Formats: structure tokens, C-alpha cells, sequence
DNA sequence: ATCGGATGTATATATCTGACACGTGCCTGGAGACTAGGGAGTAATCCCCTTGGCGGTTAAAACGCGGGGGACAGCGCGTACGTGCGTTTAAGCGGTGCTAGAGCTGTCTACGACCAATTGAGCGGCCTCGGCACCGGGATTCTCGAT
DNA sequence: ATCGAGAATCCCGGTGCCGAGGCCGCTCAATTGGTCGTAGACAGCTCTAGCACCGCTTAAACGCACGTACGCGCTGTCCCCCGCGTTTTAACCGCCAAGGGGATTACTCCCTAGTCTCCAGGCACGTGTCAGATATATACATCCGAT
């Protein structure tokens, strides 16, 4: 099956995913948004509050925060939506 | 940006979903200044109790936590005279996934029953924790003078 | 008839037995004394705290697995398997201890 | 006998005492007329603040005295 | 930060400040010891302790146990390249060692 | 007074210690090297814990001051305080 | 009677607790993460102390603990440890 | 007709001889434009003194001198005259470079 | 003005020396890319400190006495040259 | 002594006094010095330094030169047993390395 | 300009009463004026921890001269106190 | 076992030049006198814990024997590296031009040191209950001699 | 390529213990307020040398050819740790008992930081000169082919 486009969207900027990062606790959000939090926010997963930071380092290093998957399966489902920005 | 429309969304979501025993809405035409008031539940000693607040947004949300302070001096265990407010969820446990309509909710239910664990002003928590009679009383007093 | 293990196949068990542990391998006593008489041999007429001798004999046991991990780094080298002073020798000149 | 006091959150206020009032008897005036905690006031007189045991006779208070009130919040 | 409320709560940290400011003034390291650099150093210690207490108790659950034991430590530290670099001179009491054996002397 | 304690350090705990280092196969001389660097090892550490309690006008030699003399020749010690 | 000790254990046991809710810890794990607290506070500070008095200063700002976290810590940890830094002191400004 | 060495004796003249030399063994220009580059790689927009320079290059001259005695070491002790990588990545962890 | 593959400016003959000086007499053919593999690393490991220490000064020009302490901080202390 | 003369030569040394006390109590090393910690400090540093003058200069006179050059202290400070440990670790410009071959590599008689 | 302190002219005292001939370059008066340097600043390091460590807050002399017995090995460690002890007892009186 | 080339290394002598040793102005840092008071030396007391000893039992150490796998020595090979020579490349040195930036100086404003009062965060001592240590039985899995 | 017997290791269930976590009382240091001497941030000026360019030598890097010597694989020998069984020894636990020194408290006393004043020791600058690097030409130690 595929997820529509009104559950795909951003659970913090109600914005469609751009690059998001697969947490370990199951938990999906745009890059931008994670990027503002690990910087300046409390560094830990909005939703069930579990701290991330050795895993963060570790998929930094190796630049692995990006699930390429997710940004084929949305980009070919709706170009319009990415394009927009 | 971001925040403009964040906010524009919760507005239109507390709007067609309204929260119990409060009401809230934009002071004036800037989106970032707030207002809101609150009724004093039934199942304590706030009887007649009506209180204003307003809420002060930073230039982001909800990535920052918002400023709440009381309008209106009314007298509680956890609040100071100024209206400074001393919630867990305001600058310990705050989350870009809180809402509104959620610190609304939670800080009302704080007055519903305050929490003295950490108190923020210890001669009325010790008066509240001393015996119920008196602090009932004396809440209902400023309750009535204050409000009505 | 009676059942042999083959040369070197408990070697194997016993260090996977020890590399999962973590208990103390040279008898308390023994090495205590050893402290003592080196001591009184620096100044006579000491006292040791057993949380000292205890630090002590941790900092020993450290030491002495590092320099034998390095030895038979040393001796895999050399295209052998057994570890000889020769490579305790090399291993303690080339992490400086003697120069 | 009348007293000037001014607060921090701009709000002036006029109470009627006497200089053998204690400025216990002044707080308690003050939260009888405005609400005011008597245990919760920082009056300053002349850059003095007043304690509340003595009364206003032993600070030689007159009339038209203004009094600098700093509003004391506890706790943090 | 609102002003009147203890120091260790208005940046949201866990450890203390107050204790790191006086440690700091009275350690001989400076004649005048600044306002935020205990801040600061109190948050850096406090990210470093919640990382390895967070590999530890991880290294505990995958173990069965529900307690942290110096073992857990040893292999939390030991484990993260990050952390064995950090931390390459330093003996941890009662933590053994990795378990590793080297190819050559393996049976065959 | 105490003599020929050296031999305290037997056969059995060097091999268990090479065991546990890692090694499978041990010669017939390493015995007397090992009792040699050890006994160099407490020598130096032991030197710097009795200065170390000796300075402070006491007379037994506690923890702090086997941690002190670790750290300061560069083998710093966890478990004992500092 | 006894003189009072000062240690690092409520807040490391505070720290746990935040981490993993269900997961006690050993008197000596409290002993070594104790030592450890007080093994890198005191490299951090020697090294911002030394690095201070390079420049002719007197004064420990939070530049000096930035420079001497850059410089003590590895890669990730150092730019992880600044940015926690950063936020911490941005925090208290306000 | 023609005369020349065995060899294995030049070699050995040459360590003769450049034990006694003290000067720097790596060209000048090349080690400074290396520098440079490593550090515009790091941070745009920099400026070296010449002192700076020359002590880099007498650390790195030196360290790798030790790297060499140490590497040679081990070839000697593995019956070996010839240094090979394999001895230069042992000598480095055994001195806990890498690790 | 990016610079390329300068690296090889530590010809042969330069690696050949030092390991004369090192005391070595047979040499083979595969030591010369693992020389330039450790002297790039330690010339990375040295830099970063003596660039952070001239940053730190709100200065632009890297002096000599950054490297020293940067050598002195990283363990192989250096005389001759200031400090 | 009788108080008289410069407190360097008081003690009868030639390294300050009065530096070495300046130096630590300006170094930031702790709240209050003793009157005779600098005194003891520069015997000290005087000591180590003659030695070392004492023997780069016979390793010089052995090389038929008159004036100390780095070449000079390094061969004195290796050559030795106590300076070599106590130095293990410095590194010294335009030292060069003492000269020494392993006995495999000479050729054989 | 500005003045630079160095311990220049009493190296070379030093070196004129040890060698009444023999000279000095400007390099080893570099490498001597480091070398003076290190030992100062590790010497009053290990005083200091030490005065830090005792629950004191002054550095007597027995604090330098257990930090030389330290840090200098057996023989030079046993040659520097007496020579310390000696030019302490001489200014003593 | 040397003998004669032949190469490189070691040794005696002029020379000239630039870096070292010394003279000099001076000024900023070192020396001398007086006080306060807090840090340190010293006497007295308590009780923690460290040394010392006796008995049991038993896990660990010591000794001996068969033997099989690994350390070590000798041979052969061919391929990689030492050595020499002609050739192309850029390091090294001199000379000059320029300005970005290092270094020194004057203002003063805001960050930080010091002292009292005070009270709540944090520490010493107690008590308990559950997570962990331990034992017995059974299921699971490498291992080797024989096919 | 495999089957199976004997041995080591992992799971599971039950039982018992002691130390980790929470609570209570309390003493002391962190907080708040206010004041005041100064650290360095900033703007401004000067002037050093780091960078860039040009041209001329010629020393070092390079590619190629040749030869040889040693790194590696193979084979054989022997001998010495290993695994196992039996016997002796002291490690470890529990128990008791004394007293020595670590730790605390109170008292006193004198060492030193601070202030001010005064002056001279070493630093920046300049200059004369000879130690050693350089060039040139002899004397000898050593290596290589071959009797
Ligand atoms: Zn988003
Ligand atoms: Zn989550």
C-alpha cells in the first residue's frame, strides 16, 4: 500500500518530508526540522522523548541521515509538491 | 514564514475544535501577540472565577517554548504576584510537538490541582500543605475580591 | 580409548573463558606480600590500606594483559604462534619503556 | 496624615495612617484598601527601607512623603 | 532567562552550576573566572556523562540485566571509536577486556 | 622481613594472564621475563606512592595515593576516587 | 563527627534516570562515571586555563572552554559538545 | 673492466655518512606548498611565517627518522633485512598510534 | 588557487635519505606511499591544533610559536624555536 | 648570611631569585609562595644547566671546536644515561641522531 | 619595541664558570632557554598539584623539593635536593 | 691469502666574512621598611581499621608421562632492488615592489570581585524489598576417532 | 565428502540474601542585593615582513639497463609444551583481640601580601673582529677481481 499525501506531511512544519531522518524509535520528520532541533532544541525526539546523540554521530559520520527511499517514493508520487518550494 | 503559517493553523484548529473552560484569540492585528482567558473549574475553590492571560510568541514556534503570564493578579501556591509561572512543560518538558490547545490544557489542569513538589512560592505551599481548610477559604476570598 | 583433546583445542576454550570474566588471576595474598617487601625494602615500617594493594594489583593486571597482547601480536609476526622473550623484549622497546 | 507610594508596576495609591501607626498597621491598610500582602512589601523611605516592627514616628514621615515601593517576589 | 530562580534550572541543565563556578574560581586555574563558562562547562559534562551512561544501559539491556556493572562501562567505552580514543589511557577497574581472537590462530 | 617471594607469582597465573591476553601457545622461558617486568613495574609505581605518603608526614599508604602516582606516570586509574 | 563529602552522584543518577527510566546503576559504576566527571573537568581546565594564559588575559569567558573543547575532544564529541555549549549559554542569556 | 661496487656497500656509506649530517633532508619548497594546502584545506585565507614552516618540517623530519629506526627494528627481528609496509602499520600499533 | 596531488613533492630520493639517516640499508618498493599516507596524517594532526590555536587569537597569520605548543599539547615537544 | 648583598648573591647563585618568585606568583600556580621555594628552584635549574653546559662543552672540545652548537648538546644529552630518560620525549633541531648500525647488517668477515 | 626576558646572560655566566674558553651560539642559547623553561614550568606544575592536593594553599620548599625528587631520576634527583638544600641553608643564615 | 688498481675518505694551508662578544643609555622592574590577620604549627582526644593469630576445607598448585604438532635448519629459485649513467626538471639564490596585517596607544564602559543575611539543595544515617547470586536438572552444541 | 559417543556449554526453575533506593533530620554554602576598582573592546596609527614576480645557475630527480642476492616456498628432523591423572600445599573464609595512627578540635603565633618609595641590572642598539666554512692540493684506508 502507499500512505497518502495528508499523513506523509511533517508532524512538526505540517510540510511535506524533505530528507528526513529515520529515527531508531520509528519516528520520521523533515530534515530542516531536525536540523533546527538537534542544534538548538532539548536534542531529543519530540514525540516519545528518547535522546538520539550517539546515533546521530554515528550516521553523521558516515552521512547517513538522508532515506533515499523515502525521497524517490515522494518525488514520484508528486513532483508538484517538492517543486513548489 | 513557518512560523506565520504554524501559527494560522493552530488558530483554525482551536477554532473548529474549541477547548473546555477557556476561550482564546489574536489581541490585535499581530499574529505573535496573544490573548485568552479561562474559567476557575467547578471541583475547586475558584468558584466565579474568570482570569486573563496573554501569551507573548518568540519569532519561532513551535520550536521555542511561548511566554504565559497572567493579566490578572489572582492568587495561587505555584504563582508569583507578577504572574510569573512555574510549569515543568514551559521550560523543562517543552516540545515542538506541544500545541496551543495542549499548554492551554495542561495549565489548566495545573490550577485544577497545583503540584507542590517544587514549589515557587514555599510560605503559601506550606500553608496549603499544612491543613486544606484555611487555604480553601482564603483562595475562595481573593477568588471572589479578585475576579468578581 | 579414554578421551584426549586434541593440542590446542582447550587452549582456545580457556581464553574465550577469560576474555569473558573479570575476576582477579593472581592470588591476593602472594601479591601482598610481594608489595610489602618491596615496600620495606623503599622505607620500613609501612602500612598498606587494602583499597591501595587492591589498585595496585588492578594496575598490575592491566599492564601485564597489554604486554602480552602486544607479545603475540610480536610473535604472530615472526610467522610463529608460541610468544618468546624475544618479542617481550621488542614490544618493551618499541612502547618506550626501555629504550 | 496621608503617604505617597509608588510600585514597580506604575500604580499609585493614597493610604490614611498616622506616625504612631506601626508599618505593620501601614501593610495592613494597604492590603485592606488595594489587596496588597502586608509580608511581601519593600517600602523605602529617604533610601531607607521601613521594617515593619517600628512605626512611621520613629522614621519621621510627614505629610506629602512619598514611599518607593519594590514589589518582593520569592522563589524561582 | 528569567531572573530569580536557581542557576542549574534557567539553562535547562541537570548538573550543577553553582558547584562549577566555585570549583572554578578556587582550582588556581584563573584570577577572574567568567559568567558563562561554567554554563558552558557544566552542559559539555553533562552530554559526555548522558552519552555513556546511555551506551552503558544499552550495553546492560542487551545483556539481560536491569543494573549497570563496570563491565557495561568497559564495553560502551570500548566499543565507540569516539570514546576509545577519548578515553585510551585510561584503566577502568574490574572491566576485563574485549573478547577478540586473531584469524591466524583459529583451527582449521 | 621477607625473601624469595618473587616465585608468589606462579606458572598458573602467568598462563592464565597470557589466556586472557590472548595468546595460545607459550614458551618455556617466559616465566622468568615476566617476573622480571613486573617486579621493574611495582618498583616504579611503589617509588612514587611511598614519596607520595611520605610527604604528607603519614605512615600508611592509601588509595589516593596509588591513583596519584597511576595518573601522574601516565596510567590513569577509575574505580578508587580522584 | 564525620566531615561532609561532596560528589557528583545525585546528578549522574538524575542524568540515568532521564536517559533510561528503568535502569538502575552499582555503587561502583557510580564511583568510576565520578571519576570520570572529575578526570575531564580537570583536563578541560587546565587546558582553558593554559590557553588563557597564552593571550595575556585574565579571564576564563566561554570562549576558552569552546577552544579547549575543540581541542581536547574528538571530532563528533567536540562538535557535539559545542553545539551543546552554545545552545546552554544561549539559553541562560535569555 | 669496469669498476663498480657489490651491492649493499653504498647503502651502507650512505648511513655512515647521513648519521653525521644535521641538515633537512626534504626539499623546502615542496614540504611548504604541502602545508599550505593542508591548511587552505582546513581554513581559507591564511599566512605562515617562515619559522612556523621550518619547525613543522623539523617535527616531521625527526618523527619519521623514529618511525624508520623503529620499522628497521622489527624487519631485523623478523629475520629480515627488507622493511615492508606490514612492518610499518606493526610498528604503529605497537606504539598505539592507530591503535 | 586550490592546489592538486602535491603530495609528491616528497619524491623518492627525499624518503630514501631519511631512512639512511634511520639507519636502514635495504629498502623496498611499496614503503614510499605508506611514508606519504603518516606524513599527510600527522601533518593534518599537527595542523588542526596550531590552526585552532592561531584562531583563537582573532589572528590570520599562523606564527611559530602555535606550532610549538601544538606539538608540545600533541606530546613530541620541540627546542630551538621560541617557548 | 648577613644581608647584605643582592638575594642571588646572598645564596650564592646566579639564576634570579627575584624572576623565579615573580614567576610563580604571577604563574597562577597557588594563592600564597614561600620565601625559600625560589631559592631551592633556581639551585635546582642552576645545577641541571651546568650539567648539561659541563658536558655539551667536553663533547665539543672532543670534536676540536670552541663553541656549542645543537649538534653539540644533542650528542651530550643522548650520550648519557639520566639526561636520555629525562628527555626521552623533547625533540631537538638540527640534533641529527647518534650513530650506531645493528650488528646483522655489517657484512660478513 | 618591547623587552623580552630571557635567562640569556646567566646561561652564559653558567657556561664561563663551568668552560673559561668555550662558546655558545645563538641556537643553543634557544635550545637552553626552552630546555630552562620546561624544567621552571614542570617543577612548579607538580608543586602546585601537590600543595592542591594536601589541603594546603602555600608552596614551601619541601613541596619543590618533593617535586624534584619526582620528577628527576634517583642519581640527579639525589645531587638537585642537595644542592637545593645547601643553597637554602647558605641564605638561611 | 695478498697482490695492484681505484675509489672515497682523511689531512695540511690560505682567506675572508658575517655572526658573536663587548661597550653604552636608560627605565621599568627589583629591593627595602611597616602592618594585619589569616594559614599553619602544636597539644589533646577519639575510635576506625590494621595488624596479628587459630582452625577448617578444598580449590588450586606441583609433579610425572605419553606424544604430536610446531620451531628450526638446509636447498632451490627468480624476481625485485641495488648500482651506474645520460637526461630533463625545478629547487635555490639575488633583487625589487607592495600592502595586509601585527603590534603599540588612548578612552571608558560594563563585566566581575567582595561582604551580610538567608534559607533550601544536598549530605549523613536507617530500613526495607526485589534483583541478583547460587544450585540442580535438562536441552543444546562443538569435538574427534572411524569410517 | 559423513555417523556417533563423550564431553563442555546454555536455559530454565526454584530459593535465599544484602545492598540500592527512598525517607528524615539537619548544617552550610549558594542566592540576592549592593558597591566599586579595573580589563579589555574599540578606534587609530605605524611599519614589518609575507607575498608575488623576475631571471640565472646547476644540483637533484628521473628513466633505463644490468646484475645478483635474498624472500619465499618446500622438505625434513627432533624435541618440548600440552593434556591428563595423582598427590601435596597453602588460599580463603570465619573468628577473635589489641592498639596505632588517621582524623578532628581548639589555641596561638608569625609569614607574607599589600602599600609606598627609590634606584640599578638587564635590555635594545651599535660596533669591532676572528672561527670556521670554503677552496685547493696531498696522504692513506678500504674494496674488488685473482691468483
Ligand atoms: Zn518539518
Ligand atoms: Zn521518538
Amino acid at each position: 500500500a502507499i500512505p497518502s499525501l495528508s499523513e506523509c506531511q511533517c508532524g512538526i512544519c505540517m510540510e511535506i518530508l524533505v530528507e528526513p531522518v529515520t529515527l531508531p524509535c520509528n519516528h520520521t520528520l523533515c530534515k530542516p526540522c531536525f536540523q533546527s532541533t538537534v542544534e538548538k532544541a532539548s536534542l531529543c525526539c519530540p514525540f516519545c522523548r528518547r535522546r538520539v546523540s550517539s546515533w546521530t554521530r554515528y550516521h553523521t559520520r558516515r552521512n547517513s541521515l538522508v532515506n533515499v527511499e523515502l525521497w524517490t517514493i515522494i518525488q514520484k508520487h508528486y513532483p508538484r509538491e517538492c517543486k513548489l518550494r | 514564514h513557518m512560523a506565520l503559517k504554524r501559527i494560522n493553523k493552530e488558530l483554525s484548529d482551536l477554532a473548529r475544535d474549541p477547548p473546555a473552560q477557556i476561550s482564546a484569540g489574536p489581541v490585535g492585528d499581530d499574529m505573535f501577540h496573544w490573548q485568552a482567558t479561562i474559567m476557575g473549574p467547578n471541583d475547586s475553590p475558584y468558584q466565579g472565577g474568570v482570569f486573563f492571560l496573554t501569551i507573548h510568541f518568540p519569532t519561532d514556534y513551535p520550536f521555542k517554548p511561548p511566554k504565559v503570564a497572567f493579566t490578572t493578579r489572582i492568587y495561587h501556591p505555584n504563582i508569583n504576584s507578577n504572574g510569573s509561572i512555574c510549569l515543568d512543560i514551559l521550560r523543562s518538558q517543552w516540545s515542538p510537538a506541544l500545541t496551543i490547545s495542549k499548554v492551554l490544557l495542561s495549565i489548566a489542569s495545573l490550577l485544577d490541582d497545583p503540584n507542590p513538589d517544587d514549589p515557587k512560592v514555599p510560605e503559601i505551599a506550606r500553608i496549603y500543605k499544612t491543613d486544606r481548610d484555611k487555604y480553601n477559604r482564603i483562595s475562595r476570598e481573593w477568588t471572589q475580591k479578585y475576579a468578581m | 580409548k579414554p578421551h584426549r583433546y586434541r593440542p590446542g583445542t582447550v587452549a582456545l576454550r580457556e581464553i574465550r573463558r577469560y576474555q569473558k570474566s573479570t575476576e582477579l588471576l593472581i592470588r591476593k595474598l602472594p601479591f601482598q606480600r610481594l608489595v610489602r617487601e618491596i615496600a620495606q625494602d623503599f622505607k620500613t615500617d609501612l602500612r598498606f590500606q587494602s583499597s591501595a594493594v587492591m589498585a595496585l594489583q588492578e594496575a598490575c593486571e592491566a599492564y601485564l594483559v597489554g604486554l602480552f597482547e602486544d607479545t603475540n601480536l610480536c610473535a604472530i609476526h615472526a610467522k610463529r604462534v608460541t610468544i618468546m622473550p624475544k618479542d617481550i623484549q621488542l614490544a618493551r622497546r618499541i612502547r618506550g619503556e626501555r629504550a | 496624615m496621608q503617604i505617597f507610594v509608588k510600585t514597580l508596576t506604575g500604580k499609585t495609591i493614597t493610604l490614611e495612617v498616622e506616625p504612631s501607626d506601626t508599618i505593620e498597621n501601614v501593610k495592613a491598610k494597604i492590603q485592606d484598601k488595594e489587596g496588597i500582602p502586608p509580608d511581601q512589601q519593600r517600602l523605602i523611605f529617604a533610601g531607607k527601607q521601613l521594617e515593619d516592627g517600628r512605626t512611621l514616628s520613629d522614621y519621621n514621615i510627614q505629610k506629602e512623603s512619598t514611599l518607593h515601593l519594590v514589589l518582593r517576589l520569592r522563589g524561582g | 532567562s528569567a531572573k530569580a530562580c536557581t542557576r542549574s534550572s534557567r539553562a535547562g541543565l541537570q548538573f550543577p552550576v553553582g558547584r562549577v563556578h566555585r570549583l572554578l574560581r578556587k582550582g588556581n586555574y584563573s584570577e577572574r573566572v567568567g559568567a558563562g563558562a561554567p554554563v558552558y562547562l557544566a552542559a559539555v559534562l553533562e552530554y559526555l556523562t548522558a552519552e555513556i551512561l546511555e551506551l552503558a544501559g544499552n550495553a546492560a539491556r542487551d545483556n539481560k540485566k536491569t543494573r549497570i556493572i563496570p563491565r557495561h562501562l568497559q564495553l560502551a567505552i570500548r566499543n565507540d571509536e569516539e570514546l576509545n580514543k577519548l578515553l585510551g589511557r585510561v584503566t577502568i577497574a574490574q572491566g576485563g577486556v574485549l573478547p577478540n581472537i586473531q584469524a591466524v590462530l583459529l583451527p582449521k | 622481613v621477607l625473601r624469595d617471594n618473587i616465585q608468589g607469582i606462579t606458572k598458573p597465573a602467568i598462563r592464565r594472564l597470557a589466556r586472557r591476553g590472548g595468546v595460545k601457545r607459550i614458551s618455556g622461558l617466559i616465566y622468568e621475563e615476566t617476573r622480571g617486568v613486573l617486579k621493574v613495574f611495582l618498583e616504579n609505581v611503589i617509588r612514587d606512592a611511598v614519596t607520595y605518603t611520605e610527604h604528607a608526614k603519614r605512615k600508611t599508604v592509601t588509595a589516593m595515593d596509588v591513583v596519584y602516582a597511576l595518573k601522574r606516570q601516565g596510567r590513569t586509574l577509575y574505580g578508587f576516587g580522584g | 563527627k564525620r566531615s561532609r563529602k561532596e560528589s557528583y552522584s545525585i546528578y549522574v543518577y538524575k542524568v540515568l534516570k532521564q536517559v533510561h527510566p528503568d535502569t538502575g546503576i552499582s555503587s561502583k559504576a557510580m564511583g568510576i562515571m565520578n571519576s570520570f566527571v572529575n578526570d575531564i573537568f580537570e583536563r578541560i581546565a587546565g587546558e582553558a586555563s593554559r590557553l588563557a594564559h597564552y593571550n595575556k588575559r585574565s579571564t576564563i569567558t566561554s570562549r576558552e572552554i569552546q577552544t579547549a573543547v575543540r581541542l581536547l575532544l574528538p571530532g563528533e564529541l567536540a562538535k557535539h559538545a559545542v553545539s551543546e555549549g552554545t545552545k546552554a549559554v544561549t539559553k541562560y542569556t535569555s
